[PDB]
């Protein structure tokens, strides 16, 4: 009766207008306090991400084969009871699976039998008696796994994951402030490409991070590293182009980072950097640079070297005057300059053409120069500033900006 | 049951839809006329600002400890309650507050147990017994407060401000027709830097402002300043660069302006000034001078002294004569002379290299000269004029001007 009633009131049409999209621009639908999965949900064939969240002990019927496009399932506190045909369809179709659980019994045993699975995300503490890194012993059956996120507050990386790491390309660990016992045990995952230690609270860089040669993106988010001193050994990482050292107590940048010339997306924001030095600009390949929420004394002139810079973000830092060398570069696109102590914005911003958005709200900005109207890509949504400061501009250039905005 | 219904009504996806930005570049959740606060709101942890509008009979649980990213709180016409862990966390984390007290009890008494609070927006209204508000004089517990804006009919500045003068920096008061009195409470301001008094009905600038020795700026908005004779002590405000005395009634400007030369921003728009003296433009550090919608008869030539000027607004004046010395000042970036009684635009106007803005709208002109091409920073938008004045450029000058 519950299943048929749930089919009835949650009909397919309101569900059709219920459809939404994710950051991957994939069609989802969030099921939230449902008795089971309505058959109207399974009738849908354009579904990409099915969100079984808090669905009490739902039995998956074979009609999941109707979900031909189904590639993503996020079982959030939802134990999935499944049978052989639905198992076969999921083994032959399903490829990404983010299982969030609060108990070992909540984790289904069939998720280790899927062939085509490549993205697997776990949330929930995994340290237990007589089950530590044994329930995931079926990860060896899964040979297509490439993404393994473990928000499990684990104290050490499991060895079964190390054997998986021959084919694993991405390993993100979230420990919520728990030091993970490295012991250089990540040297087995030579195929690892994106080691994103989230909230690992490491306070140091182990040698395994720069021992593997295959990492392009290494984001040590909230790893609490006081001194960023292991960056000399990262030059052997020719693949490394994204070294996001945000959310740390880095108080000064040693000049040695000038060794790493391959860096593009250096996101060094939300830190206490007293100043980014001239030698930091020795990496001319830097295309995306984030320094937001920092303690910079000023912004040096060698920023003119970074000709590839697109978005420089120094929001809520301490920069009193904008150097003309900042405007010497022409490739700037997103200027996060708000909440600063910028006395005034120089007219040289009229040189910038790629600038499609610029954050100018707050600050000590006396007036906005008319040269901001010279920028073609900039519009009202791009130019976020206070209403009075925007009104300081002449009426006709404001009309031009309005007309370019609305259309 | 109320909590269960609150969580049932508003799914987190609906809150994703509700997510927006605010006037301070924070992630805002606008919650309008709600029965309460759902726990689904606190399930969002990326949130930077909370907006609660007329959501009364609301008790803040410990669950707000989930979202660490809060910096702003908008508690608008809502009587809110509190819990111990909420007190501790909002003591540790919350810094920006914007409340509206339509009713005095709709102001909750717990804003003042915090310390990390920095910005405060006290919009609303107040009664005759102003000094009895002990809610105001508990900000001694606040240590980080730096922004205070009180849009209310406040006649007497409380001893609260007197106590919190050590760390307070910005004032914005809109009395809206209410006379402000008891200005010793503004005398004992010591470390304040900004003062924006709107419609306070202050007939004269008090010795309170001159007791301030570190005031960056002063606003005497909607204040009936008939005469300005107390400027002699304004020299004590060495930090004073902004004097936005606009929509005012200053009939003439005396010599006392020589007391302070650090003055930079000078707004006398819609003032009662008849003739400017020889003594304004001695203070060469002035860059930002406004006389918009005034009725000045004419401009004397001593304007030539103001070289470091970058803004000279006299729009909608009765000025029939612009001498060429303001055209001689090339550092003048903005120069608004709109709707005056002038006759002809200056032919030797291309000498002003750094002339970003020339608002000369509605002026009785005849023919534009060809030397606008020599002007590097003057546009049709910048030189706002009637269209029959726009149609006057030579054809080759049109070819050079459409390509700037």
């Amino acid at each position: 009766l519950r299943q048929l009633n749930l089919n009835n009131e949650w009909t397919l049409d309101k569900l059709r207008q219920r459809l939404t999209k994710n950051a991957q621009d994939k069609l989802e639908l969030h099921l939230f306090m449902l008795s089971g999965i309505p058959d109207t949900v399974f009738d849908l064939v354009e579904l990409e991400v099915l969100k079984l969240e808090l669905i009490p002990d739902v039995t998956i019927p074979p009609s999941i084969a109707q979900l031909t496009g189904l590639k993503e399932l996020w079982l959030y506190h939802t134990a999935a009871k499944i049978e052989a045909p639905a198992l076969a369809f999921l083994r032959e179709n399903l490829r990404a699976l983010h299982i969030k659980f609060t108990d070992i019994k909540e984790i289904p045993l069939w998720i280790y039998s899927l062939k085509t699975l490549e993205e697997l995300h776990l949330t929930g503490n995994l340290s237990a008696e007589n089950n530590r890194y044994i329930v995931i012993d079926g990860l060896r059956e899964l040979k297509r796994l490439k993404v393994l996120r473990l928000k499990s507050n684990l104290s050490k990386l499991p060895q079964v994951v190390t054997d998986v790491g021959v084919h694993l390309q991405k390993l993100s660990i979230n420990n919520e402030g728990t030091k993970l016992i490295v012991l250089n045990s990540l040297k087995k995952m030579v195929n690892l490409t994106e080691l994103e230690l989230i909230r690992c609270d490491l306070e140091r860089i182990p040698h395994s991070i720069f021992s593997l040669h295959n990492l392009q993106e290494i984001d040590l988010k909230d790893n609490n590293l006081k001194t960023i001193e292991e960056i000399i050994s990262f030059q052997h990482l020719h693949r490394l182009t994204c070294l996001k050292l945000w959310y740390n107590h880095i108080a000064y940048i040693p000049i040695q980072i000038g060794n790493l010339t391959n860096l593009e997306r250096l996101y060094l924001n939300r830190n206490k950097i007293e100043k980014i030095p001239t030698q930091l600009f020795y990496c001319r390949k830097l295309r995306y640079l984030d320094l937001s929420h920092n303690n910079l004394t000023f912004l040096p002139a060698d920023i003119g070297l970074l000709q590839n810079l697109q978005n420089l973000a120094v929001t809520a830092n301490r920069i009193e005057a904008l150097p003309p060398e900042l405007f010497q570069c022409r490739k700037l696109r997103a200027l996060h300059l708000g909440n600063n102590v910028l006395q005034s914005l120089p007219s040289r911003v009229g040189e910038l053409t790629n600038l499609t958005q610029i954050e100018l709200r707050g600050n000590r900005l006396e007036c906005l120069p008319v040269e901001l109207g010279e920028c073609p890509l900039l519009k009202r949504s791009g130019l976020v500033v206070e209403e009075d400061l925007f009104s300081t501009l002449p009426p006709e250039v404001k009309e031009r900006l309005w007309r370019a905005d609305k259309e | 049951l109320k909590q269960l219904n609150l969580n049932n009504e508003w799914t987190p996806d609906k809150l994703r839809q509700k997510l927006q930005t605010n006037a301070h570049n924070r992630l805002e959740l606008p919650l309008i006329m709600l029965s309460g606060l759902p726990d689904t709101v606190f399930e969002i942890t990326e949130l930077q600002s909370l907006k609660l509008e007329i959501i009364k009979n609301v008790m803040i649980p410990a669950t707000i400890a989930q979202l660490d990213n809060l910096q702003e709180l908008c508690l608008h016409q809502c009587s809110v309650k509190i819990h111990s862990a909420a007190l501790s966390f909002l003591k540790e984390n919350l810094k920006v507050l914007s409340v509206k007290f339509d009713d005095m009890r709709e102001l909750p008494p717990w804003m003042y147990g915090l310390r990390n609070l920095e910005e405060l927006y006290l919009v609303g209204s107040l009664s005759h017994d102003i000094s009895k508000n002990v809610t105001l004089e508990s900000l001694r517990d606040l240590k980080s407060l730096k922004i205070l804006s009180i849009k209310s009919n406040v006649s007497k500045i409380p001893q609260a401000v007197v106590d919190v003068s050590s760390h307070l920096q910005k004032m914005c008061v809109h009395n809206d027709g209410t006379k402000l009195v008891m200005l010793n409470n503004l005398k004992k301001m010591t470390n304040l830097t900004e003062l924006e008094l709107v419609h306070c009905d202050l007939e004269r600038i008090p010795h309170a402002v001159f007791s301030l020795l570190s005031l960056q700026e002063l606003d005497l908005k909607e204040n009936n300043l008939k005469s300005i004779e107390e400027i002699v002590s304004f020299q004590h405000l060495r930090k004073l660069t902004v004097l936005k005395l606009w929509y005012n009634s200053i009939a003439y400007i005396p010599e006392h302006i020589k007391k302070l030369t650090s003055l930079e921003r000078l707004f006398f728009s819609h003032n009662k000034v008849e003739v400017l003296p020889s003594h304004l433009f001695l203070c060469n550090k002035i860059r930002y001078l406004d006389l918009s919608y005034n009725d000045i008869r004419f401009i004397p030539p001593e304007i030539g002294v103001l070289q470091s000027l970058q803004y000279f607004s006299i729009t909608c004046n009765k000025v029939e004569s612009l001498p060429d010395e303001l055209y001689f000042c090339k550092k003048l970036k903005t120069l608004k002379i709109g709707k005056n009684s002038l006759s002809v635009l200056s032919p030797k106007i291309g000498n002003l290299l750094f002339l970003s803005y020339l608002d000369i709208k509605g002026n009785h002109f005849e023919v534009l000269p060809p030397e606008l091409g020599d002007c590097r920073a003057l546009k049709r938008a910048g030189l706002v004029v009637e269209d029959a004045l726009f149609e006057t450029l030579p054809s080759d000058v049109r070819e050079q001007m459409k390509a700037d």
